[PDB]
């Protein structure tokens, strides 16, 4: 088995779901209690991808105050790449994705100097739908604003979260055959 | 923008985290978009007794600055120079009894009764010590187990370097 | 305009006092005008050292951005991951463990032969414990007293926690 | 009566201040520099008449922090500064101007006008004329001057007075 190991930043607005849809994940759990991240919190997924193959992902949970604290250079250097989040059932942490995505491809580019590959998650999808937004028209945006694909998940249900993971690990391991 | 009233389900405001990461600048901007500074999280805990705490006397200040008051008590009835006084960060205690010039009050007893000096003699730090008997912490106050500071002193020395005090 | 290479007679560089007070943009302001990273003071600590003893997760990453090393040792043998074990800062602990892609090696040993998983096993942070056997960390690893990382867990509840990886 | 000042001592790193502090309060010189982390404080009490017992806050504020955005948190509202130079580096006199800059844009009394401000000449006992000097001062808003030394106490305690005595004057 080759090893590959990817650093995946997950960022998007407060209360949005990052470390949950993280520790589903990672340790499939899910608690109701909403515990604010503090700074940056990490976590390891180990996966089998077939015979031949490892990999290892680096999540690195970024709280989403930190969009507003100048840190995020340092967070996001030589990401392979990201999980932007927004909470299905709050629009403004919709609108705020646009921010969140315009500081990460200000800040990393991969090493061909393309942006990074950005899967748009549309968080608490067992909940009801507030965004304006039918899938006809999301993948307009992802399509208008480089994101590579979007997904509705929940980590309270499991859903799609490791469908997700997988689209973007499929992502990276071709930008891996680029340098 | 920001929402700086924001809680978790501990409390935690923005400024909280703020505190207790020592993310200055982002308390500049925290507090200019409205947020609390003595907004008191679950347990009673003010954001300036988290800087207090992980002691960064920057942070302690700047808060102090924008007003924060230091006589909040938290669930085991700590005031933020409490808190200091228990890890030692005599920085910290230093900024908040000096910041104001009608200074620190040094008499609060918590739950258990002990006043800050108290707390001090009890792990023993020195410095703080010190700058509390400095600006006139009283040595005879009397903690709940009927203690005085004296009594909860941690060895001879610490114990000698009260009375010096107390005499004069 | 600013002199970072100045010392104090405890071998205290700006750099190293902008560390202990958590003052992040004076970090990149000194750093940005010269100032050694892995500069040591008296007793060999780094200004990684004390963001790691501190606690302070923000400038121990901003430090490791700034190309700080993780490997160097104090007078006690102690990397900046034993200081963030010894004092339980596991934000800080998982900055160095994370930071990096490769490893970042968890079998340093300091003057008592500990490695950071005994550190962490002795004064019984769970947290810690977890996110180095998540990395690698070895439980077998013999400090200078003839213990292992087991040997020095606190309780039975540490104890299995770490047996429960091995 | 009583009055409290607030005293704020600023200038360059290992210039001295945090040393003419300790003497004046403590009576203690070292010969070890230990560099000051942020802003570290002193509490003189002294007999200034029957009438009057004054109290000064005495901020010692790091050399170093001038280059981070602290400065208006720890001036505010001070009664008086004493700025201080190392007489042993010209480059630390160069640099008062800057202190004095930071402070006067930054606190200013109750009238608007300017805090007191008195210059020292420190480590005066080691190796720029008195006429000068007052030139200097009548030039950039310094109250006054003095060649002062913590090693071998010069001219800290009359330092100290005349500043007193400017902040008494203020406190109409
Ligand atoms: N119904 C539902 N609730 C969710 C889901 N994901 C998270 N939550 C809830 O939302 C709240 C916030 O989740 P959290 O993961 O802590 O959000 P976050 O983005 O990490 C917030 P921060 O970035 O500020 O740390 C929690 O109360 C959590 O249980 C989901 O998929 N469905
Ligand atoms: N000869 C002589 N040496 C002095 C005098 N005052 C201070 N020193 C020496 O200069 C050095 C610096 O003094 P210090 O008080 O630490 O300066 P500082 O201005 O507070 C420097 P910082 O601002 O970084 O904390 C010390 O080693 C001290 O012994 C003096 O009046 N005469
Ligand atoms: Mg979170
Ligand atoms: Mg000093």
């Amino acid at each position: 088995t080759r090893e590959h190991l990817f650093k995946v930043l997950v960022i998007g607005e407060l209360g949005v779901g990052k470390t949950s849809i993280i520790k589903r994940y990672v340790h499939q759990l899910f608690s109701q209690h909403y515990r604010a991240t503090i700074g940056v919190d990490f976590a390891l997924k180990v996966l089998n991808w077939d015979s031949r193959t490892l990999v290892r992902l680096q999540l690195w949970d970024i709280a989403g105050l930190e969009r507003f604290g100048n840190m995020t250079r340092v967070y996001y250097k030589e990401a392979m790449g990201a999980f932007v989040v927004f909470d299905i059932s709050r629009s403004s942490t919709f609108e705020a994705v646009l921010k969140w995505k315009s500081d990460l491809d200000s800040k990393v580019h991969l090493p061909n100097g393309s942006p990074i590959p950005a899967v748009l998650l549309a968080n608490k999808c067992d909940q009801n739908k507030d965004s304006s937004m039918s899938p006809s028209q999301m993948d307009q945006f992802c399509k208008e604003h480089g994101f590579a694909g979007w997904f509705e998940t929940s980590a309270k249900d499991n859903i799609n979260i490791e469908e997700a993971a997988r689209f973007l690990v499929e992502k990276m391991l071709v930008n891996h055959q680029s340098f | 923008v920001v929402t700086p009233f924001s809680r978790d389900d501990r409390g935690h405001t923005p400024l909280h985290v703020a505190a207790v990461c020592g993310q200055a600048s982002l308390i500049d901007l925290l507090v200019s978009k409205g947020a609390m500074v003595n907004a008191t999280d679950y347990h009673g805990a003010t954001p300036l007794h988290l800087a207090c705490q992980k002691g960064y006397q920057s942070v302690t200040l700047l808060l102090l600055h924008y007003k924060a008051s230091a006589e909040v008590q938290d669930n085991n009835g700590n005031t933020p120079l409490h808190l200091a006084c228990t890890y030692g960060h005599e920085d910290c205690v230093k900024a908040l009894v000096y910041y104001d010039v009608e200074s620190c009050r040094l008499d609060i007893g918590n739950e258990k009764g002990d006043t800050p000096l108290h707390i001090a003699a009890r792990w023993g730090y020195q410095g703080v010590i010190e700058t509390l008997l400095q600006n006139g912490a009283s040595t005879e106050i009397q903690n709940r187990l009927k203690e005085t500071p004296l009594k909860c002193a941690l060895n001879s020395k610490i114990l000698s370097v009260m009375e010096a005090y107390h005499l004069s």
